[PDB]
C-alpha cells in the first residue's frame, strides 16, 4: 500500500490506515467509521461517495466539490493537477468530470 | 434488593425504584455506570421514525456498548426492535447506546434500562 | 418477594427463583401461563442458524402471542434477535412464541422469560 | 369471482376463498400469509410453480412445475395437462412443461 501508512486486510478488504483507513480497491469504501470492512458502492464520473452514519455507513453518491474531479466509478474527489507548480502551463483547465491537461 | 432503573427518552428522566440504587449510578444523558457486579438484564424497545420521515439513506442500526468494546449490534428495516439480554458484568461498566444517526428515532415510547438478576437455583 | 423465570432451549427446563412462582404456572412446552396481574417484562434472545445451514426461503420471523392475539412480530436477516418489552397483563393470559420454521432456531444460547416488574416510583 | 367461492380483498389483494384456503387471482400475485390476509407479488417463468415455505410469513422460490402438469405463464400455477384420451379426443402434440398439450381436431 504505502511506506509510511498501515496496510490492513486483503483482496477487497484492502485499505491504507494511518497511525482514517482508506479502502484502496476501486469503487470500494469503508463501511464503518473505523473502516473495519470495505463495502461496494460505485459512483459515476464527477461524483464522490459521501457516507453518513456513525456505526454503519449509508452511501449517497453526491457530485464532486468545486476544485476537484473524478473520472471513474470509484467515487473519490482527487485534487486538480496544477501544471504551473509542476513545470507546465494548462491547456484545458479541467472540471468536475475531467482533470486538467499539461502542455510540455 | 430491587433496582430497576428505567430511562424514558421523551422525558430524559431515569425512572427508578430507589433514590440512589445499589446497582447503578445513572447519568442524565441516558448513559449509566455499573456499581455492583453480577448478572443483569438490559431491556427496552427502540421505536424508529417512519420510512417516509427519514432523510439520509443510512441503515437502521442500534448498538450496545460495554465500556468501549461492542456488546450488541442490532439492525432491522425501520421497525420496532427490542434490545438487551442477560449479561454478567463486573463493577464500573459503562452501558450506553450508539446508533448511526440520532435523527431517525422516535423519542416518544422509547425506553431502555437494566435490572439486577435474582438468583435462579430452581428448575422445573 | 421476586418472581422470575427463564426457559432455555438446550435444557428445555425453566430456571426459577422459587419452585412454584406465584406469578406464573409454566408449561414445559416453553409457553407460560401468568397468574398475577401487573407489569411484566418479556425478555430473551433468539439466535438462528447460519444462512448456509438454512433450507427454505422462509424469512426469519419471531412472534409473541397474548392468548390468541398477537403481541409482537420481529424479523432480521438471520442474526441475533432480542425479544420482548414492558407489558402489563391480567390473570390467566397465554404467552408463547410462534416461528416461521423451527429449523431456523439454534437451540444453544437461545432463551426467554418474564419477570414481574417492581414498580419504579422515583425519577432522575 | 368463483363458483364455490366468495370474493375477498380488492385490487391486487383480490382472492376467492372456498369451503378457508384462498387463491390470489391477480396474475403473478400469491398469498403471503397462510390465511392469505395480504397478496404479495412474486412472478415466475413458464414451467414453474410457486412453493411457499413458512408458518407465519411465507418465503418464495420459483420451483419448476411437477411432471404431468404445465404452466405457460408467469403467474406460477401448475395447471393440469389435457388428457383427451380419457376426455374424448386424441392428442397431436404431447406437450411439455412450457406449453399445454394439443389435441387433434378432425376426429
Ligand atoms: C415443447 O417445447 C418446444 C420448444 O421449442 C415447443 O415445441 C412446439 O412444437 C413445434 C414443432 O414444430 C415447435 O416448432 C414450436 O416451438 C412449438 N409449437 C408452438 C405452437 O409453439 C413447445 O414450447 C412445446 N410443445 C408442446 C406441444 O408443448
Ligand atoms: C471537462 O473538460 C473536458 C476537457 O475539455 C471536456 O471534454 C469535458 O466536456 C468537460 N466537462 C464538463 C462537464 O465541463
Ligand atoms: C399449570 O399448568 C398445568 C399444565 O399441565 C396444568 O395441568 C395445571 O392445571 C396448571 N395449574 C393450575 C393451577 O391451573
Ligand atoms: C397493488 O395495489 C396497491 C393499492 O393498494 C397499489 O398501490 C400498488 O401499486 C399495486 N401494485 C403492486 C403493489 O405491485
Amino acid at each position: 500500500c504505502g511506506p509510511g501508512k498501515v496496510q490492513n486486510g486483503s483482496g477487497n478488504n484492502t485499505r491504507c490506515c494511518s497511525l482514517r483507513c482508506i479502502c484502496v480497491t476501486p469503487e470500494y469504501h469503508c463501511g464503518d467509521p473505523q473502516c473495519k470492512i470495505c463495502k461496494h458502492y460505485p459512483c459515476q464520473p464527477g461524483q464522490r461517495v459521501e457516507s453518513q452514519g456513525d456505526i454503519v455507513f449509508g452511501f449517497r453518491c453526491v457530485a464532486c466539490a468545486m476544485g476537484t474531479f473524478s473520472a471513474g466509478r470509484d467515487g473519490h474527489c482527487r485534487l486538480w493537477t496544477n501544471c504551473s507548480q509542476f513545470g507546465f502551463l494548462t491547456m484545458f483547465p479541467g472540471n468536475k468530470t475531467h482533470n486538467a491537461v499539461c502542455i510540455p | 434488593e430491587s433496582c430497576m432503573v428505567k430511562f424514558e427518552l421523551s422525558s430524559s428522566k431515569w425512572h427508578m425504584t430507589s433514590p440512589k440504587p445499589h446497582c447503578v449510578n445513572t447519568t442524565s444523558d441516558g448513559k449509566l455506570k455499573i456499581l455492583q457486579s453480577g448478572t443483569y438484564l438490559i431491556y427496552g424497545q427502540v421505536i424508529p421514525v417512519d420510512k417516509k420521515y427519514i432523510k439520509d439513506n443510512a441503515p437502521f442500526v442500534v448498538q450496545i456498548y460495554k465500556k468501549n468494546d461492542v456488546l450488541q449490534t442490532l439492525m432491522n428495516d425501520f421497525q420496532i426492535l427490542p434490545i438487551g439480554g442477560v449479561y454478567e458484568l463486573h463493577a464500573g461498566d459503562n452501558i450506553y447506546l450508539k446508533f448511526n444517526s440520532k435523527d431517525h428515532i422516535q423519542k416518544t415510547n422509547t425506553y431502555w434500562g437494566i435490572i439486577l438478576m435474582p438468583d435462579l437455583p430452581f428448575i422445573s
